[PDB]
RNA sequence: CCUUCUCAAACAUUCUGUUUGGUAGUGAGUGAUACUGAGUUAACUUGAAAUUGCUUAAA
């Protein structure tokens, strides 16, 4: 957890200062080219699922604490009948802190930097390992 | 000193060799080079010696890579403070002319980051093929690059100077470029008694200029190294016997 | 809170804004409210200079800052800078603890202790946040006071140091005032000596205020002597004398 | 608990210092042997680095010059090497808020390049000499009537003159005058006074306090610089700035 | 069944002897504690052994480490059956080179440089090439 | 859970040349062809792969 967190606190999105910035630097360019492509996690629930339903999602975590618990209780079985990794972690406050908010449902990870690929698929492989192989059994039985 | 007749027939033996009734890999010419005491010493040296030559076999070398599936390209690694003064256009327009391409302009934090990974850093310097990297960090380069790269003669960078005075300047950059590509020839100092040098391929070249090279390379290399033995060889081929002398080992036994 | 907030949950940069976007407390109104007439912030003025005189020598601690150190050593500074340029100190006693000044402050008798240049060991038995209080207020009566006397007397507050002699020597003679009896006229075209061990500063604000000018042998440490009409010099046995200069001791001037 | 990434992460940055510290020594020998045969460059660069930021390099001139050095703590995992550590403790900076006066010469230059990452390396400005020696100055005194003796501050004159009366050192201005003007017996003076204790820039774990040591931590990152290679410059700063900022 | 030995692999930089008997003998008492290297420069191959007292206690550090992210390693931990324990792996430094007395004098060596040449001589016919000298 | 030897000297001034010096690498493995069991010599596969040749960075 510590380690996937370390990777996401580097996509941790746009904050409002620094969108004031850019849309200064845009109008500046305006009278594609102004800006760069943008990289950072994606957060909405209806978002995430819609990016899992297209397989784009590369990586998704999804809090432990929903209450209503119904609004992420078909998330693994999805993730699972698509093929895209997924991890339950711990705090939906933990997930906010990576967007900008109090609490988030979900986070995913779609594109990486390039200086980032090998660490994410290093991360996957390891939540494979850690907790795929290990909660298999388990997770299946009341 | 190797009259032209050895080399003639020398040359004329080895394209027998080769039309015997893969084919670039063995077509390449090695020029054994043996000395009495080594090149360096106990100390290594990954610095590529530069020599020069009237005849550059790198045009050649692009011109059998656009023909084959090779992919010819330049790397050029320079310092991170002026990879944004070096322009591609600049570079483009500076180097159409006399036949120089330079691929992409790398980083060392692009070898710390974007390429901090075995797989990825290994394919992007295999792809390659010729490497200019500045004097100031081709010091630091073998920790970025790793051991892969050094390890073939083809890969391992060459020094080149980019800086006019105090100052990073692109003239410099270009006039050293375009030198090192059509003025100079790489080779290695190892820690033993032989080197060769990679004259080029067959077919890429014309006896009439591997003549001139292979005698070039010979003064060259015996005017400073009291070579004792130089042997022309291809792969998987017999050695070549050319030149031999009868000095150098006397000093053999007063060292040891 | 909030700014613990922001730390907690990682954005430093929002941690940057709130605390360049706040503003802290003014004690202004209260020194109007307590002190209505300038005798009477004149008369109440003693205290506080004892107080900032006493924070100035201190070494920074884990408690009391350097920035509240320099600050008091600033207003200091430019107490003495004032006195020496209207030329009001009336009277002098060095004691143990330092010397005692006292000046005639527009028609009020001010005094106060300013102790010696050495390292004091701090008790810390006593608190430290009251006499931080108590150096708050002072120091905002002290800059009321200051531009008031500044300006009535028309120099320009806060005058502005200069930089050179402020690594020479730091204290009294960096701060330079630009304007727009017999003590004040005493020492009229008086060149002092000092040597390095007398006191460079108690003797400079003294000749200053008095009348005539000093000559600092420590001053000249970092890198004349022709004009010099006295010398003051502490030794048991000195060297050869000059036999054209002119030898005194500092209680001489006291 | 000690944990597997803290103990690899210290190996690795402690064989990295080792392996500078082993560079410098080699090449320090080579150019005290004097020969250039096989040398990266045969001479001594210093870096004065003021206020982004500006940087001057400059050449040794060899004359001994009164630097100012306050130890810091170096880089975390980095476990201090034995040279670095006998350097440090004859310097008696064995520990960090500390500072003392050296004099810097051709046979110290080497000392500085070996102790660069644990150091601040300043120039004082007189100013900065006196307030030092008029806030923090300190002595290891002894009584007629007392067994073991114990520290003191340097409050009382007569001492220096009991002390130290054969050099002509009398009184504190005298001590001050021979640091600043770096002459004979400034030596006997440096090993009178104990090293100057100073105090931590930002203290305190609150919230404002933490930002503080972010924007310090930030500042540092800006102003010091870590090199592994053996033609270091030696670094000097603002030490006059940063002594005004500790004092 | 299980013993009280324990295979690592997929191991970093810097994970050497005695860093891996610093980190786990935090969980018990160890006997023995090996790394596999390299002869020619002294270099780690990324995996080793160790012994444990308690068999019990090596069982709970393979459950510990089993799969364990370590600074971009994914660390592999296996708890060994009976016997087969560590035999080799000897720590070796980076060899340094050193000189061989050669008892052939100046007039030995040209003779069996002599005796070479020859070998060529009588070696580049067979082989099927034709040239002067 | 660190983060990598990012240029020096002289000679010449020709908006630049020459010389010289500075570079000890993840591991495992395939492989040819020779040079003197130690030092050398073309290409090749790979997930960062792998079973035994100082303390205010504290609490």
């Amino acid at each position: 957890a510590a380690e996937t967190f370390k990777l996401f606190n580097k996509y941790r999105p746009e904050t409002a200062a620094e969108k004031k910035e850019r849309l200064t630097k845009e109008a500046a360019a305006v009278a594609q080219d102004a800006s760069p492509k943008p990289y950072a996690v994606k957060y909405g629930l209806n978002h995430v699922v819609a990016l899992i339903e297209n397989k784009k999602a590369k990586l998704v975590l999804i809090a432990n604490d929903v209450d209503p618990i119904e609004l992420v209780v078909f998330l693994p079985a999805l993730c699972k009948k698509m093929g895209v990794p997924y991890a339950i972690v711990k705090g939906k406050a933990r997930l906010g802190t990576l967007v900008n908010q109090k609490t988030s449902a979900v986070a995913a990870l779609t594109e990486v930097r390039a200086e980032d690929e090998a660490a994410l698929a290093k991360l996957v492989s390891t939540i494979d390992a850690n907790f795929a192989d290990k909660y298999d059994e388990v997770k299946k039985h009341w | 000193a190797i009259p032209r007749e050895r080399v003639i027939k020398a040359v004329n033996e080895l394209i027998k060799f080769t039309s015997k009734p893969e084919e670039e890999l063995k077509k390449d010419l090695q020029l054994i080079v043996v000395n009495n005491k080594s090149f360096t010493g106990t100390s290594k040296s990954f610095k590529l010696k530069l020599l020069n030559v009237k005849h550059s076999f790198y045009k050649p070398w692009k011109e059998a890579s656009a023909t084959a599936v090779k992919d010819f390209k330049v790397l050029l690694i320079l310092k991170d403070s002026d990879i944004k003064k070096v322009s591609e256009d600049d570079l483009f327009d500076q180097l159409d002319s006399e036949g120089i391409k330079v691929d992409e302009i790398i980083c060392g934090k692009d070898l710390k980051t974007v390429y901090k990974a075995y797989e990825a850093r290994n394919a992007f310097i295999s792809q390659f093929s010729l490497i200019l990297a500045d004097d100031s960090i081709v010091t630091s380069l073998p920790k970025l690059m790793g051991g892969k790269a050094y390890n073939k003669v083809e890969t391992t960078p060459i020094s080149i100077r980019t800086h006019a005075n105090k100052e990073f300047s692109l003239t410099t950059l270009t006039n050293n470029i375009k030198k090192v590509y059509m003025n100079q020839l790489p080779v290695k100092l190892p820690r033993g008694t032989t080197l060769n040098v990679h004259l080029g391929n067959l077919e890429w070249l014309r006896p009439e200029e591997f003549v001139d090279n292979v005698e070039l390379i010979s003064e060259q290399l015996i005017k400073a190294y009291q070579i004792r033995s130089i042997f022309i060889k291809t792969n998987r081929s017999p050695v070549l016997p050319l030149y031999y002398n009868q000095d150098v080992l006397d000093e053999l036994e007063a060292k040891k | 809170r909030k700014l613990t907030r922001a730390l907690g949950r990682g954005e430093v940069s929002s941690a940057k804004r709130l605390e360049e976007n706040r503003d802290s407390y003014t004690l202004d109104h209260i020194i109007k409210e307590r002190y209505p007439s300038f005798p009477d912030a004149i008369r109440d003025i003693d205290d506080a200079l004892n107080m900032l005189f006493l924070f100035s020598n201190l070494p920074s601690t884990n408690q009391v800052s350097s920035k509240i150190i320099n600050d008091a050593q600033k207003i200091c500074n430019q107490w003495l800078a004032y006195v020496a340029k209207e030329r009001l100190v009336r009277k002098v006693f060095v004691s143990i603890k330092g010397v005692y000044y006292q000046a005639n402050i527009k028609g009020e008798e001010v005094r106060w202790l300013v102790p010696f240049k050495f390292p004091e060991n701090i008790p810390s038995d006593v608190d430290f946040r009251i006499m931080l209080t108590f150096l708050e207020f002072y120091s905002t009566l002290l800059h009321f006071v200051l531009y008031k006397l500044y300006t009535d007397s028309g120099l320009i507050y806060p005058p502005k140091l200069d930089l050179k002699k402020d690594k020479i020597i730091s204290g009294l003679s960096s701060y330079i005032l630009e304007s727009r009896s017999p003590v004040a006229s005493l020492f009229s075209a008086f060149v002092f000596y000092v040597s390095r061990e007398v006191p460079i500063d108690i003797l400079e604000f003294l000749i200053l205020s008095c009348g005539g000018n000093v000559i600092s042998e420590a001053a000249m440490d970092q890198i004349d002597m022709s004009k010099v009409t006295h010398q003051i010099v502490d030794r048991p046995v000195l060297k050869n004398k000059v036999a054209g200069r002119t030898y005194i001791q500092p209680q001489w001037i006291f | 608990f000690v944990r597997a990434e803290s103990i690899v992460a210290k190996t690795l940055a402690t064989s990295r210092e080792k392996e500078r510290i082993k560079r410098v020594s080699i090449l320090e020998d080579k150019k005290a042997k004097n020969e250039t045969q096989h040398i990266a460059s045969g001479k001594d660069f210093i870096l004065k680095i003021t206020e982004g930021l500006i940087r001057e390099k400059t050449t040794y001139d060899g004359k001994p010059a009164l630097l100012f050095i306050v130890r810091v703590r170096g880089p975390l995992a980095v476990n201090i090497p034995n040279k670095a550590f006998k350097i440090l403790s004859l310097l008696r900076l064995v520990e960090t808020n500390t500072g003392v006066f050296v004099k810097l010469t051709k046979n110290v230059y080497p000392l500085l390049k070996v102790i660069a990452p644990y150091v601040v390396i300043g120039k004082p400005s007189l100013s900065s000499i006196r307030s030092l020696i008029q806030k923090r100055g300190r002595i290891i005194y002894k009584g007629e009537n007392e067994a073991e003796p114990h520290e003191i501050v340097l409050n009382d004159n007569n001492i220096v003159e009991e002390q130290l009366g054969d050099h002509g050192i009398i009184c504190v201005e005298d001590i001050i005058h021979e640091i600043a003007t770096m002459g004979e017996s400034f030596s006997v003076c440096n090993f009178f006074l104990q090293p100057f204790k100073l105090n931590r820039e930002v203290s305190g774990f609150g919230s404002l306090n933490r930002l503080r040591k972010i924007k310090q931590r930030e500042a540092e990152s800006r102003t010091r610089q870590f090199s592994n290679a053996a033609t270091a410059p030696v670094i000097e700063v603002d030490i006059d700035s940063l002594l005004a900022k500790l004092n | 069944e299980y013993s009280g030995i324990i295979y690592v692999s997929r191991l970093p930089h810097g994970f050497h002897e005695k860093e891996l008997s610093k980190y786990f003998a935090q969980f018990g008492d160890l006997k023995e504690v090996r790394l596999a290297r390299n002869k020619k420069t002294g270099n780690s191959r990324h995996y080793g052994f160790l012994e444990f007292v308690n068999k019990e206690d090596a069982m709970i550090a393979q459950e510990s480490m089993n799969n364990y992210l370590l600074m971009g390693h994914l660390l592999q931990v296996r708890v060994l059956p009976k016997g087969a324990k560590i035999e080799k792996l000897y720590k070796y430094k980076k060899r340094v080179l050193v000189e061989k007395g050669i008892t052939k004098p100046v007039k030995q060596l040209k003779d069996n440089m002599k005796q070479k040449h020859e070998e060529r001589i009588k070696k580049l016919a067979k082989s099927g090439i034709e040239f002067k000298w």
